[PDB]
This record gives structure tokens, sequence and C-alpha cells, in this order.
């Protein structure tokens, strides 16, 4: 993970 | 809760280089860095903004201080619009952050033309604007958003606020 979204 | 928890429900968040749903490059909470096509263009717009060779990727505290500037730029928007200031002005703090939310979203110019649903939000005809907002574009083609949008103009409060990546 360690991104963001929403996708 | 206020306007930064409200936009972070209804942006997203990302801490790399993305494209919208417009094909655009954006990056943290909603920030367009550019409509060029070009991934070393977004790189290079992110680069002047944050000081330093990022690669296309942001801190937590950069993505804040990005999304801090922005919604002081919607603000500044309102408060320049002839049509938008004086309906600001007449709000409650709870409802301001309904409009700072629109132009945040769609930009000065597209909230400004929402005229007979200003026009009631500025005599106080909440449930009219209400059902006048779900009337639009905007509600068709993001109605997620704008139900919530739409509920705190009607209420006064943060009720509708009360996976897929991470
Ligand atoms: C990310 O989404 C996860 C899945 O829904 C949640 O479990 C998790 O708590 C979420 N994290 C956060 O929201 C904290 C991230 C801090 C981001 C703050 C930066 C912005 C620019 C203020
Ligand atoms: C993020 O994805 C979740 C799950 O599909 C969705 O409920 C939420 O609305 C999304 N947020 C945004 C800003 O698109
Ligand atoms: C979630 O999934 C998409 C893959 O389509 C990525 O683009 C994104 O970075 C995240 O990993």
């Amino acid at each position: 993970x360690y991104x963001x979204x929403y996708x | 809760m206020n306007i930064f928890e409200m936009l972070r429900i209804d942006e997203g968040l990302r801490l790399k280089i993305y494209k919208d749903t417009e094909g655009y490059y954006t990056i943290g909470i909603g920030h367009l860095l550019t409509k060029s096509p070009s991934l070393n263009a977004a790189k290079s717009e992110l680069d002047k903004a944050i000081g330093r060779n990022t690669n296309g990727v942001i801190t937590k505290d950069e993505a804040e201080k990005l999304f801090n500037q922005d919604v002081d730029a919607a603000v500044r928007g309102i408060l320049r619009n002839a049509k938008l200031k004086p309906v600001y002005d007449s709000l409650d703090a709870v409802r301001r952050a309904a409009l700072i939310n629109m132009v945040f979203q769609m930009g000065e110019t597209g909230v400004a033309g929402f005229t007979n649903s200003l026009r009631m939000l500025q005599q106080k005809r909440w449930d009219e604007a209400a059902v006048n907002l779900a009337k639009s574009r905007w509600y068709n083609q993001t109605p997620n958003r704008a139900k919530r949008v739409i509920t705190t103009f009607r209420t006064g409060t943060w009720d509708a606020y009360k996976x897929a990546x991470x």
C-alpha cells in the first residue's frame, strides 16, 4: 500500500 | 468536522501522480498538475511546486500543503465572484463549506452558473435549493458527491459525511 485511491 | 475533512471524503488522496477521470495528471487531494498529455510535464510542474526532485511521489505533508493552497484558492474564487460572494457572505459556516466544495470541484464560473439555486440559498429556501440543485448535470454525472453536498445545503449539518486502494 502507501499510495491512496480510490479506484 | 470541517471543509478540510469534507473534501477529503469527496476527492480521494494520492501520494503518486495519477490520471483523473478526464485523463489529466493529478496528485494529492484532487490537485491538477497539468492538462498536457505528458507525464514528464506533470513531473516538472510537481517538482516546481514542491522544490525538489519528486519523481512523481510526494509526502503526506506535501499533499497537505497543496491541499490547503487549493482550498484557499477556492475561497478566493468565491470572494472575487459578484454572484457567489453575496451568497457566501449570507451563509452559515456549514453551508459555506458546501459552496467551497462545489468551487473546488468545478470552479467559480461553474458554480456561478447555478443562478436559480444561488438565489434560493440567498433567500434561505433550503429545500427548494436542494431540489433545484439535483436537476443539474453535476448531480447526474457525480451523484455520490452531489448528494452529500446537497444534504449539507438542505440541513446545514454535517450528517451526510458522518477497499479500492490503500
Ligand atoms: C486510508 O484509507 C484506508 C482504507 O480506507 C484507511 O484505513 C486509512 O485510515 C486511510 N488513511 C488515512 O486517511 C490517513 C492518511 C493521512 C493522509 C493525510 C494527508 C492529507 C493530504 C491531509
Ligand atoms: C473511494 O472508493 C470507495 C469504494 O469504491 C468509494 O466508496 C468512495 O466514494 C471513493 N472515493 C472517491 C473520492 O472517489
Ligand atoms: C491501484 O490499481 C491501479 C492498477 O490499475 C494502479 O494504477 C494504482 O497505482 C493502484 O495500484
